[PDB]
């Protein structure tokens, strides 16, 4: 074809190693992360990983900023739908900006 | 300062830096139990003030969160919110009232 850029790089004594781990261990490692962070909550960062119903977990977080834990249970399909249109939103913002 | 619950902490010197010992607190032995968000007891939800529900298969008790301390479910621990056609997972128990046995007595 025609002359490429890290070629000429390459032929004037320039060399590139690869890091150590790669992009599928990063991503094994964020999806272990996920999974103790829905499942466990908080907890596996201090130990072992005990497991919690979601909305229980989420009624640990609300009375942890001052709000009472029945609101959560009085508002769940709520949080829900906004949490959704919520994540939906950064989809849609990460596919139409590129910036 | 430490991998767990923070809980002191001692200084050490050393040359050309600080070394620290952090003392921390991990829990160790855990088991398995069945968790409910409130208890409706004649047309009234109930939940936890400070702790979470479990059951040994029969009966319900309230617990702290980071240590197995299983109480009887009561008015003192517990307080009242709504009814129970909104909470989703309610079960069906009894609360006890402390003033009952000391009224008859
Ligand atoms: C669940 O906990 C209850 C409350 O501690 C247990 O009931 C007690 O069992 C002991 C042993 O048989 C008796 O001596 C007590 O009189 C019981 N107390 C009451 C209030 O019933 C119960 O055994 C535990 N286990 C199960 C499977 O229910
Ligand atoms: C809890 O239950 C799971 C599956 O039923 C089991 O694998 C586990 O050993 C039990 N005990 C603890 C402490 O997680
Ligand atoms: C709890 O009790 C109410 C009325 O006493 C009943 O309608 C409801 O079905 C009960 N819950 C369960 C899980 O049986």
């Amino acid at each position: 074809a025609a002359r490429d850029l890290i070629c000429a790089q390459k032929f004037n004594g320039l060399t590139v190693l690869p890091p150590l781990l790669t992009d599928e261990m990063i991503a094994q490692y964020t999806s272990a992360l996920l999974a103790g962070t829905i499942t466990s909550g908080w907890t596996f960062g201090a130990g072992a990983a005990l497991q919690i119903p979601f909305a229980m977990q989420m009624a640990y977080r609300f009375n942890g900023i001052g709000v009472t834990q029945n609101v959560l249970y009085e508002n769940q399909k709520l949080i829900a739908n906004q949490f959704n249109s919520a994540i939906g939103k950064i989809q849609d913002s990460l596919s139409s900006t590129a910036s | 300062c430490g991998k767990g619950y923070h809980l002191m902490s001692f200084p050490q010197s050393a040359p050309h830096g600080v070394v620290f010992l952090h003392v921390t607190y991990v829990p160790a032995q855990e088991k398995n139990f069945t968790t409910a968000p409130a208890i409706c007891h004649d047309g009234k939800a109930h939940f936890p003030r400070e702790g979470v529900f479990v059951s040994n298969g029969t009966h319900w008790f309230v617990t702290q969160r980071n240590f197995y301390e299983p109480q009887i479910i009561t008015t003192d621990n517990t307080f009242v919110s709504g009814n129970c056609d909104v909470v989703i997972g309610i079960v069906n128990n009894t609360v006890y009232d402390p003033l009952q046995p000391e009224l008859d007595s």
